[PDB]
Order: structure tokens, then C-alpha cells, then sequence
């Protein structure tokens, strides 16, 4: 889920 | 958006210069490998920010955004490594505080082979005198072309970046025949980058399995997802 | 040698189709693997002959010739395979009498995946409307670019074929801008061909360790 | 051998 959180946050 | 301004956005998406905060000193197998892994983890975080800055990337389905980054990440890191090492023959500039030589990759089994590949390919881009804008387009293409409606958006994006690379070459002012030739030579070198990438990942995977290098969260995730 | 002459030389050099008959009964992991290994072996022999026909190839050091072939043989096989399947959507034409369906890839553990991508890449070539002459140049470029002064001569050999590909695309009549885009589009697919080739050999290697099928003489040497 | 043979002997 790490890649996903960074893809969905700034 | 014109090709010139698309290239501008890629320039603006460029990750910052990364350092490992390591005081100068002789590299041993343990220090060298932990530094390489630690650097790769840091660059991965910056890589995700870069990707999201490419016009339209975040418009792709989350599934696509994820699959593209999971497949190309090591290739993107090594393409960056080659650009940074372009003006430094005989060396691999992983970072300002992580400059490695061929003879230094010998203290780690299987590494020398990879370094020789990285150095040789860097030498090729050097010969062709790879330009910064060309590097920018190629790097973006590596990401967008790793696709082993959302699908049309991607195709549109990849074509946009491809059109940008053609423009960059056209601006160099060289003959039309030399433009086609340069375009082909640049694209063909990508196979060599991809090859060194595959070997690089296999090496990392082995190190991870042996718990010889501390495998950070993000790096571990990217690694496992990719091999999977 | 002019670009046209080079293409003509490649055209003639094209290997003849290898004839292999589909097993009598429905495929089993063994029978299908027996079929693909025997075929690959036969094509490899023909590939070597084809290589010697690429202008300048036999001028390279023997060690470079070996190095190049050992490096891209499966890529070359799959490029030809996809070209053979270009006019048969949903089908993979390994040989005239060996037309494998996507579903048939199930009898073999992990090959379905590879079939999927082979078919997908083939469709892309279909979508791009790849022409025979472009195909010929690309397949040769695969061999010459697998560079994974003899090396100096290699660069020159590769540029010759690249020149030939540019010539072919120019002959299509499209605008210069479109010629560049097409050239790019064609070459950007080599990554996909390579990806399938990688998976293919990883699959072949794994199958060897599993004894699922015998492999040794020619295929074995190449595999290594 | 096989490869080398086909390249130089054939
Ligand atoms: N080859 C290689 C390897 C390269 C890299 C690596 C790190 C940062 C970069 O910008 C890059 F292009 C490659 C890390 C590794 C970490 C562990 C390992 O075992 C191998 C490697
Ligand atoms: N994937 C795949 C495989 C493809 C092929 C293969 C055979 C002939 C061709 O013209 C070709 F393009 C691929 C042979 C195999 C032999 C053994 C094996 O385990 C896998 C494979």
C-alpha cells in the first residue's frame, strides 16, 4: 500500500 | 500542448539531487551495498512525485499508475544514473557522495558484471552526446512504455512524449536522415538499459533474500511487486 | 550496399518455415513442451544460417557472433512468431500445422501468461500495420543490437540495417514527421518483444530443471 | 560446439 499512499498524497 | 512545453513539464518534474549523507570513506561490501539500497529507497520516493508531475499520468487509473511504476522503477533509476555519469568517464555517479569505480564493484559478487554494463551503456550515450532534453523524454518513455478508457489515455500520453523526443532531435538542426538515425540509436540503447535493469533487480532480490542489505519498506514493496 | 539491396538481401535470407505436426491427442504439458522445444531447436539451426546472411555479420569476430546469437535467439524466434501470427488474430502460428490457441496455453504451467503478451504484442503490430520489409529490418536489428574494432564494425552494421528501415518507411510516402513517429513506434515495441522473450527463457529454464521435457544439445547450449 | 559448428563448420 506504500506506493499507493504516495500516489494519492502530496 | 506543444512538444517544447511538454518537455518543459518533464524538466519541471525532475526529482531533486539526492545524497545519502555519507562521509567520504573507502567502500566495503557492507557499506557499498547498504548505501546503494538506501539511495534506491530515497530515489523511489522522489520517482513517484516525478511520475505524478508528468501531464496526465494521475489521470490514468490507479491500477495503471501502479503497474507502470512497479515494472519500470529500476530502469528509471539506472537511466538517471547514466545521465549523471555521462560527463564522468570510468565512473558511476549514483550520488555526489556515492561515486563508484569498476574495481570497487569487485568486492561484491555479481556486481562487477552489472557495473561494466552500466559503464558501457553510459559510454554509448556519451558517444552520441545525449542531450538533457533527450534524457528527459527517454526517461518518461521508459515509464509510459512499460505496459507489459485508461489504456487510450496512456497511448495518447506515450505518443505525446514520443512526439516530444522527435521534436528535440529536430531542433538539433541535423539532416533529416541523421535525425531518423539518431532517434533509432537512442531508442535502441533503451534495450541495454532494460537489460542492466533486469540484472540489477535479480541482484537486489538475491541480496534481499539473504538479508544482507536492510530493505526499506518502499524498496521492498517495489521489489516484491515487480518480481511478482 | 544500398538500403534497398540490404532489404532484398534480408528478404531472400528469410528462413523457410519449419514444419512440425500437432500431436495426435489433445495437448498435455509434456506434448506441448515437446512440440515447442523441438520446433525451437529446428528454427535455431535455420536462424544461424539466416545470421550468416546478414551483410557483415560473418566479418565480426566469432566470439561476437556467438555472443549476439546467445543473447537474442528467443527474441528473434518470438519476433518471427508474432509476424507469422500477424494475420491470425487470437492465434499464435508457431508452425503451419501447429496453430496454438490462447486457451491451449493452459495445459502448461505459467505459459498462458507468456501467450497473452505474445498475442498482445502481435495485436499492437497489427494495429500499426507492420509491413514485411519493416519486419525484416527490425528482426535483424534485434540481432545486431543485442550487444549484450569488432564492436566498431558492429555499430556500423546496425546503422546499415537502421538506414534500410528508414528507407522502407520513407517508401510508404507518409510525411517526414510521420516517418519519424512510425520509426519510433516500431522500435518502442522491441521492449515488449524482449519482455516476452525474457519470460519465455525463464520459463524454458525452469521447465528444464523440472525435467518436464528433455532439453540439451542445441537448445541446452543456447539456454545457458 | 553446436553453435560454433553451425557458425563456422556449416
Ligand atoms: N546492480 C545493481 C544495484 C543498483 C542499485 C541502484 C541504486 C540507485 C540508482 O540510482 C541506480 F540506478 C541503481 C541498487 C542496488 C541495491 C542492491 C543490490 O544488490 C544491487 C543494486
Ligand atoms: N514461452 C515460451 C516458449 C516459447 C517457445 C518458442 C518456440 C518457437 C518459436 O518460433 C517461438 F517464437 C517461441 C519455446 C519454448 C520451449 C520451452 C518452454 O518451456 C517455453 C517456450
Amino acid at each position: 500500500h506504500k506506493l499507493v499512499q504516495l500516489l494519492t498524497t502530496t | 500542448l506543444s512538444p517544447e512545453q511538454l518537455v518543459l513539464t518533464l524538466l519541471e518534474a525532475e526529482p531533486p539531487h539526492v545524497l545519502i549523507s555519507r562521509p567520504s570513506a573507502p567502500f566495503t561490501e557492507a557499506s557499498m551495498m547498504m548505501s546503494l539500497t538506501k539511495l534506491a529507497d530515497k530515489e523511489l520516493v522522489h520517482m513517484i512525485s516525478w511520475a505524478k508531475k508528468i501531464p496526465g499520468f494521475v489521470e490514468l487509473s490507479l491500477f495503471d499508475q501502479v503497474r507502470l511504476l512497479e515494472s519500470c522503477w529500476m530502469e528509471v533509476l539506472m537511466m538517471g544514473l547514466m545521465w549523471r555519469s555521462i560527463d564522468h568517464p570510468g565512473k558511476l555517479i549514483f550520488a555526489p557522495d556515492l561515486v563508484l569505480d569498476r574495481d570497487e564493484g569487485k568486492c561484491v559478487e555479481g556486481i562487477l558484471e552489472i557495473f561494466d554494463m552500466l559503464l558501457a551503456t553510459t559510454s554509448r550515450f556519451r558517444e552520441l552526446k545525449l542531450q538533457h532534453k533527450e534524457y528527459l523524454c527517454v526517461k518518461a518513455m521508459i515509464l509510459l512504455n512499460s505496459s507489459m478508457d485508461s489504456s487510450r489515455k496512456l497511448a495518447h500520453l506515450l505518443n505525446a512524449v514520443t512526439d516530444a523526443l522527435v521534436w528535440v532531435i529536430a531542433k538539433s538542426g541535423i539532416s533529416s536522415q541523421q535525425q531518423s538515425m539518431r532517434l533509432a540509436n537512442l531508442l535502441m540503447l533503451l534495450s541495454h538499459v532494460r537489460h542492466a535493469s533486469n540484472k540489477g533487480m535479480e541482484h537486489l532480490l538475491n541480496m534481499k533474500c539473504k538479508n544482507v542489505v536492510p530493505v526499506y519498506d518502499l524498496l521492498l514493496e517495489m521489489l516484491n511487486a515487480h518480481v511478482l
